[PDB]
């Protein structure tokens, strides 16, 4: 499946303004 | 969301609300999960203690949405409710437990830069992610504020 | 305090 | 009191006893809870319009957005000390396959 990946971020290796602070937190 | 920012464009493209037709309002949010099945609380359908009893057709699903209140042409697309299915052990007299339902649509709806579904979890994904500590996201057009 | 929408959608 | 745009939230999920040690009502284990302490300094909850709406999280082995928790329940919105409540997503999957395979 394409499930979960964003055309207007993950399809395009663009990061939103906070998905970094979930990877962060997944210690 | 209280304490929350305006989502990017095409942050949540699984995000769908659920609108009352009749009196015109927001009711819900719910997830698209495929390209006819829209997961949603079975509280935002039935909820006796709140007089909520909705039907297929006292309701659409709009999305691809960002506003909450425009209507977004060439963006958001408005799909009608087949059925609605509720969990058969859904606890409103209680707690809320089992608080899930399901919607078909009508006609499936065709995927865009602005919709698209999400993953649901496997065993794996959940016990590796559900931990205390470890961040979600949470998005919709509810409150700002509690009053 | 929402925008009308298309008919078409009932 | 209401949003022009849809809005987003980060939080973090809670310890168990802190989700049950902070409502009288029961919790069960097809619920979780997610929130800042009162401690921790950062804000933030789901609110009543928010019901119903995905708890997603990104999985760093792949990549992907998964939905973990359905928007569920609140005692008020964003008071210290209160969480809010999400439906365990995986564990009503076998119920969820079941009616998509109808
Ligand atoms: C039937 C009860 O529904 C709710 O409690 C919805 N809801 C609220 N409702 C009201 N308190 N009126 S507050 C809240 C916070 C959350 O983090 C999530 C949901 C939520
Ligand atoms: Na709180």
């Amino acid at each position: 499946a394409d499930c979960g990946l964003r055309p207007l971020f993950e399809k395009k290796s663009l990061e939103d303004k906070t998905e970094r602070e979930l990877l962060e937190s997944y210690i | 969301i209280v304490e929350g920012s305006d989502a990017e464009i095409g942050m949540s493209p699984w995000q769908v609300m659920l609108f009352r037709k009749s009196p015109q309002e927001l009711l819900c949010g719910a997830s698209l999960i495929s390209d006819r099945w829209v997961l949603t609380a079975a509280h935002c359908l039935l909820y006796p203690p709140w007089d909520k009893n909705f039907t297929e057709n006292d309701l659409l699903v709009r999305i691809g949405k960002h506003s909450r209140t425009r209507y977004e042409r060439n963006i958001e697309k408005i799909s009608m409710l087949e059925k609605i299915y509720i969990h058969p052990r859904y606890n409103w007299r209680e707690n809320l437990d089992r608080d899930i339902a399901l919607m078909k649509l009508k006609k499936p709806v065709a995927f865009s830069d602005y919709i698209h579904p999400v993953c649901l979890p496997d065993r794996e994904t959940a016990a590796s992610l559900l931990q205390a500590g470890y961040k979600g996201r949470v998005t919709g057009w509810g409150n700002l504020k509690e009053t | 305090d929402f925008e009308e929408i298309p008919g078409e959608y009932l | 009191g209401q949003p022009s745009v849809l809005q987003v939230v980060n939080l973090p999920i809670v310890e168990r006893p802190v989700c049950k040690d902070s409502t009288r009502i029961r919790i069960t284990d097809n619920m979780f809870c997610a929130g800042y302490k009162p401690d921790e300094g950062k804000r933030g909850d789901a609110c009543e319009g928010d019901s119903g709406g995905p708890f997603v999280m990104k999985s760093p082995f792949n990549n992907r957005w998964y939905q973990m928790g359905i928007v569920s329940w609140g005692e008020g919105c964003d008071r210290d000390g209160k969480y809010g409540f999400y439906t365990h997503v995986f564990r009503l999957k076998k119920w969820i396959q079941k009616v998509i395979d109808q």
